[PDB]
């Protein structure tokens, strides 16, 4: 729509935050999106089915 | 130190329909620079009316030591919080403002940063 | 080395259940603690120093194991 | 009313393609209109297939009640072609006298049974039934070994189950279930037989 990337300048300085992602972000993300879903996992041993029972039941 | 100022006509008092006995949530329009902006306003220690020329100064800081920016009448605190011709909504607790318009001179803006208004009736 | 490097809820709970109970019949206390009286209370401080005299035998279900330290795990 | 006439060619022709045997594609894919050239004498066998492997042998009994002595019309010419594998497309049912005959002469030939209107729908293109892939005997030392698991122990799917006679498996066979998912769409589960 506007703001040209050129190199990061132009003369209004305050379009360069429409969609910020500045790469310290973007690499927090990813570490985040990460360890987010490698804690969500099944613990082993869990007792599944009895969870299930309860989820069911209640 | 002064981020945005202008002249401003508050046109609807309350677009909707009075929804708190405090604070009624104006709709203005500038002087020459378009800049359309929803402010609320607590009416109570502050009361505008319609068609009420008043000024208004969008600062970063206001320099009772130092001797404050206090030529103003009804001064806020608050943060900016999102940037979407820009919106720029301000937050001042729970009181928005949401300056429009005209990217050019809305460049003192940014996220993530504390903003006075300094407003005043003429 | 193929079972997941996280410490489950139910290694916690069994490392500070027997943590606590050695603690309990005067084992030796690798925390140096400061006035704490529950034994439960110093097994925690023992975790999070990552000082537990304790490896858990990680029981793959056809019968081979898999050891792993508690100083070699990512505790919540 | 001829789309079962047809549609019936067209699901075994689907079938032992899936079954692994080497049918032609333009034989494969008929509209009606391509056996609109028999379409008038069949109701007023005609139809029987020998396909071999990459040989199965169809019959279509027009008796609706297949008995004993039916079976033993096409017994003799089972072993004169020195063909192994028969299928037995009735209309109504088997004489339950006559399903004997099948597991009495069972190691030698087998010959399978399926009714007209189980086939009158293939459902393996059905959208509940996911595709089921017959495993080969190195796939499932690769199964258990990955798992360390013994050939018992898996989950089991019946050998008379409509997938299985569907694919034609015997007992100790592991058929590979790729269920689809909407996260995923690879949700893989095997299936040993009974």
């Amino acid at each position: 729509k506007y703001g040209i990337n050129d190199n990061g300048t132009t003369e209004p300085r305050v379009l360069y935050q429409l969609d910020r992602i500045t790469p310290t972000q973007v690499e927090k993300f990813l570490e985040t999106c990460r360890d987010k879903y490698m804690r969500a996992q099944m613990e082993p041993g869990s007792a599944v089915g009895a969870l299930c029972a309860q989820s069911i039941g209640e | 130190g002064i981020l945005f100022e202008d002249i401003f006509d508050v046109k609807d008092i309350d677009p909707e329909g009075k929804k708190f006995d405090r604070v009624s949530r104006l709709h203005c329009e500038s002087e020459s620079f378009k800049m359309d902006l929803i402010l609320d306003v607590n009416i109570q220690i502050y009361p505008v009316d319609l068609g009420d020329k008043f000024r208004l100064v969008i600062a970063s800081t206001l320099y009772d030591r130092p001797s404050r920016a206090d030529q103003f009448e009804y001064v806020m605190y608050g943060k900016v919080y999102r940037i979407e011709r820009l919106s720029a909504y301000v937050s001042y607790g729970g009181l928005l403002m949401r300056l429009q318009g005209d990217a050019n001179n809305l460049h003192g803006f940014e996220v993530d940063s504390r903003v006075y208004l300094l407003m005043k009736k003429l | 080395r193929i079972t997941t490097p996280y410490m489950t809820k139910y290694e916690r709970a069994r490392v500070l259940g027997t943590r606590a109970l050695q603690i309990a019949m005067c084992a030796p206390v690798m925390v140096e603690l400061e006035g704490e009286t529950d034994p439960l209370l110093i097994a925690m401080k023992e975790l999070k120093a990552r000082k537990i005299p304790i490896i858990i035998r990680r029981y793959l279900p056809d019968g081979s194991y898999e050891d792993w330290g508690v100083d070699e795990l990512i505790i919540t | 009313e001829t789309y079962r006439l047809w549609k019936i060619r067209k699901t075994i022709m689907q079938l032992c393609h899936d079954r692994g045997y080497l049918v032609t594609q333009d034989e494969l894919d008929q509209t009606l209109e391509e056996f609109k050239a028999q379409s008038g004498d069949k109701p007023s066998t005609d139809l029987t297939v020998l396909v071999a492997h990459n040989q199965m042998f169809v019959f279509f009994p027009e008796e609706p009640k297949v008995g004993i002595k039916t079976i033993k019309v096409y017994c003799q010419r089972m072993q004169e072609e020195n063909i192994t594998r028969a299928l037995i497309v009735v209309q109504q049912g088997m004489t339950p006298s006559a399903k004997q005959s099948l597991v009495d002469m069972a190691p030698k030939y087998i010959l399978e049974q399926f009714l007209q209107q189980e086939l009158l729908i293939n459902i393996t293109e059905h959208e509940l039934v996911p595709e089921h892939v017959v495993m080969t005997k190195e796939e499932v030392t690769e199964l258990l070994a990955r798992y360390k698991l013994r050939e018992n122990q898996l989950p089991r799917i019946q050998a008379g189950d409509p997938v299985a006679r569907y694919f034609g498996i015997k007992r100790g066979q592991v058929v590979k279930i790729i269920r689809p998912s909407e996260t995923a769409g690879r949700y893989i589960t095997y299936r040993l037989v009974q």
